[PDB]
């Protein structure tokens, strides 16, 4: 009988907290409707730089630290003279020095998810100017084209460091003592050996805390490299819409999809969720193996060297 | 002349449909916000400046605690 | 991660 | 009975329908803010600008390219005559057509030169685009760009006081030995310029010799550690630098950068003169500001044309 | 510059 008090009691309890979201929320396709422009604004206008190419440069950053190149920066190493010079940033402190960075990560800046070209030429600022100091000190987010290093990588047996720290501070990092980018015909094919390292096996070994088909599955060595138009992951859907590239923000050596995800979207703080995402997977500077498909770090770095 | 509960049963069930759409729509900008967030930092190396703001997810990930609350009308 |  | 009016408390027939329709704009109007950003990220598609850059045209030397085309002071990939790896150099090309090259520069302090023997070798520092900026292109670099086939070269000693008044010095077929002699400098005769020859020794009184010991035409390169000098010790070290010691110098140029120029016997971390001086134009405690020191062919010295 |  009485369900006739709905009216006034049980519907009161949702218009006004119903108007009241479909608002609280509406002050929200507000700022997230302005800052679109209070950004978009203040990008007519570039960000410029100066990199002073320093005296000294070398086949690659080993053959520089070879030949007084101390202080950490923007250099020139210039593999194989049968390719364009092309500049770079060297790692001349942390183990041996000499460390080709191929790939930063440290803020936003530069978004990760293109297309096939961008990945093969390469993106991003390879450092910028050290306020103060003429030349370009610091490194800044970028990935040093593909090509460059599938290139690189053919000088013989290439090591490969990759290293990260999470917002906490701790730090770990994963080294490949055997590491190699395919040319660009038979898809960047990525393999990688000799894993040492703290952070954990997660483009070798695959992710950790799984289980076989699932876990394999998270593979990145034997992988291809794909994008969101270069098609190549592990994942074999008859279906355009699902790819591990266009979800996952970023390409990357894709296999079904990820137990590592390099160039993913830019987390801040670290941890994050589905609710949150283009796709609600896991697509974030993300190292499974050892903080967890939900923690997208801070920085992380993939720095290179030969022999 | 009919007491009709029919006005009712109806004009309440509506409720319970802007009440899953809206769901949808809490969360269709607790995305649209992070996309757009990460997609400005998307910028500050492509484009000269960019503001340091926030998101709040304490809110956005709070409105929906009472949107989960108001569900049982029958 | 990987898929269903 | 009267309660019959519930079709008077049903208000909500449209005080939800105003929502049915708020509703029904934002998700429409995101349709509109999902190109509000598809046009955006594409505007942050690019890096930011660098100013630096590297000319198509190479040749010979500077002089070579800056006769193919050319016109713009700037870097060139160059790879000289009996050379190797296409090194950049900071070229400096006139009005008329002749291209020349430092090989070393000083301006403000920002580059230390005190480097080790493999740092003056491989050369050490920064070049740039436009000029400011001391760098030491070294002398590995300055040697197979001395000596391409052998035609004369020639420095031209540019400076400048903390105090307006600039210099300069030439010589003949400039042309700094392979590392194997080492880096012992070989210039012919002294060419002009009021900036003073103190190539060819100065005597400062202490001893008739201190002119004999501190003349530098065909002064092999020491380094603070690797000295080859006329010297029992090294002078460099001494001094603290890598300069073409003997025992040990006037003239000193890769030398301690000074903030005013004149220094004394207090900073002097052993004590006798480091600084940037040249007895032919400053004494031994006055240093230089702006230095810098650079090659060219000599054919084109006074050539009219 | 000048030694002994
Ligand atoms: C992985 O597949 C599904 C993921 O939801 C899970 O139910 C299953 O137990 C997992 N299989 C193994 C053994 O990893
Ligand atoms: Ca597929
Ligand atoms: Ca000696």
């Amino acid at each position: 009988l009485y369900i006739d008090e709905t009216v006034n009691s049980n519907i009161p309890t949702n218009l006004r907290v119903l108007r009241s979201i479909l608002e609280n929320l509406r002050s929200k396709i507000q700022k997230l409707e302005s800052d679109v422009s209070a950004q978009m604004e203040y990008c007519r206008t570039p960000c410029t730089v100066s990199c002073n190419i320093p005296v000294v440069s070398g086949k690659e950053c080993e053959e520089i630290i070879r030949k007084g190149g101390e202080t950490s920066e923007m250099y020139l190493i210039q593999p194989d003279s049968s390719v364009k010079p092309y500049r770079v940033y060297c790692d001349m402190n942390t183990e041996n020095g000499g460390w080709t960075v191929i790939q930063n990560r440290q803020d936003g800046s530069v978004d990760f998810g293109r297309k096939w070209d961008p990945y093969k030429q390469g993106f991003g600022n390879v450092a910028t100017n050290t306020d103060g100091k003429n030349y370009c000190g610091l490194p800044g987010e970028y990935w040093l084209g593909n090509d460059k290093i599938s290139q690189l990588t053919r000088m013989g047996p290439t090591e490969l460091l990759i290293e990260m720290e999470d917002w906490k501070g701790d730090k770990v990092k994963a080294h490949y003592g055997g590491f190699t980018v395919q040319n660009e015909a038979n898809k960047y094919q990525i393999s990688v050996n000799k894993y040492r390292g703290t952070a954990g096996n997660a483009l070798m070994d695959g992710a950790s805390q799984l289980m076989g088909e699932n876990r394999t599955m998270t593979i990145h060595n034997g992988m291809f490299f794909s994008t969101y138009d270069r098609d190549n992951d592990g994942w074999l859907t008859s279906d355009p819409r699902k790819q591990c590239s266009k979800e996952d923000g970023g390409g990357w050596w894709y296999n079904r999809c990820h137990a590592a995800n390099p160039n993913g979207r830019y987390y801040w703080g670290g941890q994050y969720t589905w609710d949150m995402a283009k796709h609600g997977t896991d697509d974030g500077v993300v190292w499974m193996n050892w903080k967890g498909s939900w923690y997208s770090m801070r920085k992380m770095s993939m720095k290179i060297r030969p022999f | 002349i009919e007491v009709l509960k029919r006005k009712v049963i109806e004009k309440v069930q509506h409720i319970q449909l802007l009440q899953k759409n809206v769901r949808a729509q809490l969360v269709d900008m607790k995305r649209l916000e992070v996309d757009i967030d990460i997609k400005i930092r998307s910028c500050r190396g492509s484009c000269s400046r960019a503001l340091a703001r926030e998101v709040d997810l304490k809110d956005y990930e709070d409105q929906q605690k009472q949107l989960e609350q108001v569900i049982a009308k029958d | 991660g990987p898929r269903p | 009975e009267i309660m019959k009016y519930e079709a008077s408390i049903l208000t909500h027939d449209s005080s939800i329908r105003y929502l049915q329709e708020i509703y029904n704009s934002n998700n429409q109007k995101i349709v509109n803010l999902k190109e509000k950003v598809a046009q955006l990220e594409a505007q942050c598609q690019e890096p930011c600008k660098d100013t630096v850059q590297i000319h198509d045209i190479t040749g010979k030397d500077c002089q070579d390219i800056a006769n193919k085309g050319a016109k713009q002071s700037g870097l060139y990939f160059i790879k000289p005559l009996k050379a190797n790896q296409q090194f950049l150099v900071y070229c400096e090309i006139d009005g008329s057509g002749n291209g020349w090259t430092v090989f070393q520069k000083r301006l403000d302090g920002s580059v230390d030169f005190k480097k080790n023997w493999i740092q003056y070798k491989e050369g050490f520092g920064h070049l740039s685009p436009t000029g400011t900026t001391e760098f030491w292109l070294g002398n590995e670099k300055i040697h197979l760009i001395s000596t391409q086939s052998a035609i004369p070269y020639a420095l031209r000693v540019e400076l400048e006081d903390w105090n307006g008044r600039t210099s300069t010095a030439d010589y003949a077929m400039f042309k700094v030995g392979p590392e194997a002699d080492k880096y012992r400098l070989t210039y012919a005769y002294f060419a002009g310029g009021d900036a003073g020859d103190a190539f060819d020794g100065f005597d400062f009184g202490d001893d008739p010799s201190d002119k004999f010991f501190t003349s530098h035409n065909g002064m092999q390169f020491s380094t603070w550690d690797n000295d080859n000098d006329k010297f029992e010790g090294n002078c460099a070290e001494q001094d603290g630098s890598g300069w073409w010691m003997n025992k040990c110098h006037a003239g000193h140029l890769n030398g301690v950068y000074y903030q005013g120029g004149t220094y004394s016997k207090a900073s002097t971390p052993n004590g006798y003169d480091n600084g940037i001086i040249w007895a032919t134009w400053k004494t031994r405690w006055y240093s230089m500001k702006k230095t810098t020191m650079k090659i060219i062919p000599f054919n084109r010295l006074t050539i009219g044309e």
